């Protein structure tokens, strides 16, 4: 298991580290001191991609439950990003499909459906760490909560699929099960910090605000 | 429960029977004359020509009667149609407009009149404006209708008769003797754009 | 543990009453106040997007329809405007029983009783209901169903 855990850290860092260091704002791309990327006008996380491949395929031969619903949230992410701000009809997450079928949530082929899908992956694999019982983001090692990063999971998966929902009416329409699948704070939620209780119900609110749904 | 006092009570571990006036509420039949009703429109008409000003005013003055009690007969008029009371079901709601103005058409002068409008016409030119034409109104016969101010009793009684239904509607009344009937009066009614634009949606 | 609400058109209640079990001889006590208007106002916004659609043939009964983190709601809506309201459970467990039939033989039998003070030509509309005889024949109506 040594190995499974080596090869998480490793991967996990190696993962956000060439995510946030590919195609930061590259409309300039000044191409000195490429040591650490590529960085030209070119560079929008093609290595960042087969990297989050290979990291996502080593998450899944580790068998983490905690940790592993990052390789999840890194795939997901460069399937957002990398195919479609800056893709330029490129996505190729050929590896992040076959991970789709490995792990969870396969056979999709549209914008906004197969990130909903493996949005409902990592939820499931955040839902299988069942008990960690440890620190891995040693910001707090005592006092820390499963549910701290939990409401953090679920807001990005609210603001990346509930303003799909336009408010033109029938352009981009969809079901209403956004409140219906909203309702998901059964948990405690009694003051970790109090600045992500803000933001957590200044989003909830904005969100029905945005549908009309006023009370 | 009153509007100052709250929602508060005792609890649920006695039975209190004590009650007064309770009874059944069925189609009963007693059907008296015309002519008492109709002195009884007569003298009400007397009243609304004795204390208000002008025409529109009047018209208002006739129709808020028809807004009070359209809705009373709404309630319990779909609770004999669509349904004591060892109840099967309640039917279906208002769908859209088409049935609701068939409601009007199916059931409501069959239940004041005994009989049925002829025609229900969706309007040729727009689609916010309807109109049913009575052919031969019963409550107003006698009245000689050149002024068409005194069959605001029966615009009155539908239009309480869609403001329940969610339809903001300008109801008017106009009498035109299309055929040998003579004295048909047409009521074009119309509606509010916004549940026009809710029928709008997806229609 | 169960509170009544008739909740109007211009969200006005115009009969709204609590009352408990003397199983548990309280109700919702500090729990009493979140419970109130504000589940019941947000309830009023699902069933105005509920109603005026045909599909989520009893278009009147609906049934339990949503659930905040203690417990759970149910609801009906008339065609005279008004959209009776329901709210059971005790406190401690996560009342699960939506009895659904039984229940829907309070809702078209509370009904009359609305209809009958409905028709007193006195009785305006927008205004509440202080019957002493309507009130207290609801509990023992709610004795039939508890």
């Amino acid at each position: 298991r040594s190995q499974q855990k080596s090869l998480g850290r490793q991967m996990k860092i190696l993962g956000n580290f060439q995510l946030l260091a590919g195609r930061y704002v590259d409309a300039l791309n000044s191409f000195v001191d490429a040591i650490t990327t590529l960085y030209k006008v070119r560079d929008y996380l093609w290595l960042g991609s087969a990297l989050d491949g290979i990291s996502i395929c080593f998450l899944l031969l580790s068998y983490r439950n905690s940790i592993s619903i990052a390789a999840m949230q890194s795939p997901r992410n460069s399937i957002m990003s990398l195919s479609a701000p800056a893709l330029n009809i490129d996505v190729e997450n050929i590896n992040l499909p076959l991970l789709i079928k490995c792990i969870s949530d396969k056979v999709l082929y549209y914008y906004d459906l197969s990130l909903m899908h493996n949005s409902e992956y990592a939820p499931q694999v955040v839902y299988c760490e069942f008990l960690l019982k440890t620190l891995t983001f040693m910001t707090s090692c005592y006092k820390s909560s499963e549910f701290s990063k939990d409401v953090l999971d679920n807001i990005v998966k609210n603001q990346h699929r509930a303003l799909s929902d336009i408010p033109n009416s029938p352009m981009f329409p969809r079901f209403e099960v956004y409140f219906y699948s909203n309702k998901l704070f059964e948990l405690q939620l009694k003051e970790m910090q109090v600045e992500a209780q803000i933001k957590i119900y200044s989003t909830m609110a904005e969100v029905y605000r945005l549908l009309g749904y006023k009370r | 429960v009153g509007p100052k006092q709250a929602i508060t009570s005792e609890a649920s571990t006695t039975y209190y029977i004590s009650r007064i006036y309770s009874e059944s509420l069925l189609f009963k039949r007693q059907e008296a004359s015309l002519s008492a009703m109709a002195f009884l429109f007569q003298e009400m008409i007397s009243q609304l020509h004795r204390t208000c000003k002008t025409a529109g005013d009047f018209e208002t003055k006739l129709s808020d009667y028809g807004h009070n009690i359209g809705i009373r007969l709404l309630e319990l008029l779909n609770f004999r149609a669509s349904s004591s009371n060892y109840i099967t079901k309640m039917r279906r709601r208002d769908l859209k407009i088409l049935d609701i103005l068939q409601f009007i058409h199916g059931t409501l002068w069959s239940y004041l009149f005994n009989h049925v409008s002829d025609d229900l016409v969706k309007s040729s030119e727009r689609d916010n404006e309807y109109m049913i034409v009575d052919n031969f109104p019963t409550l107003t016969q006698f009245i000689p209708g050149e002024n068409v101010s005194c069959e605001y009793f029966v615009c009155g009684i539908i239009k309480g008769f869609l403001f329940n239904a969610g339809f903001p509607c300008g109801v008017t009344a106009h009498r035109m003797p299309q055929g040998g009937h003579s004295q048909r009066t047409v009521y074009l009614i119309q509606f509010d754009r916004q549940v026009l634009d809710r029928e709008g949606l997806r229609f | 543990p169960q509170y009544f609400a008739i909740i109007g058109k211009k969200d006005n209640p115009v009969y709204e009453i609590e009352f408990t079990n003397a199983e548990n001889p309280q109700g919702f006590p500090q729990d009493l106040k979140e419970l109130n208007p504000f589940i019941l106002h947000a309830s009023l916004d699902i069933v105005e997007d509920l109603q005026w659609q045909i599909n989520p043939t009893d278009n009147c009964y609906l049934g339990k329809v949503d659930h905040f983190y203690g417990l759970a709601i149910t609801a009906y809506i008339s065609y005279s405007g008004m959209k009776f309201v329901m709210i059971h459970g005790n406190s401690a467990n996560s009342s699960v029983v939506i009895d659904d039939n039984n229940m829907r033989s309070f809702y078209q039998e509370v009904h009359e009783l609305y209809v009958k003070t409905l028709m007193n030509p006195f009785y305006k509309i927008t205004d509440p209901i202080r019957s002493p005889a309507f009130d207290s024949r609801v509990r023992t109506l709610a004795r039939k169903h508890l």
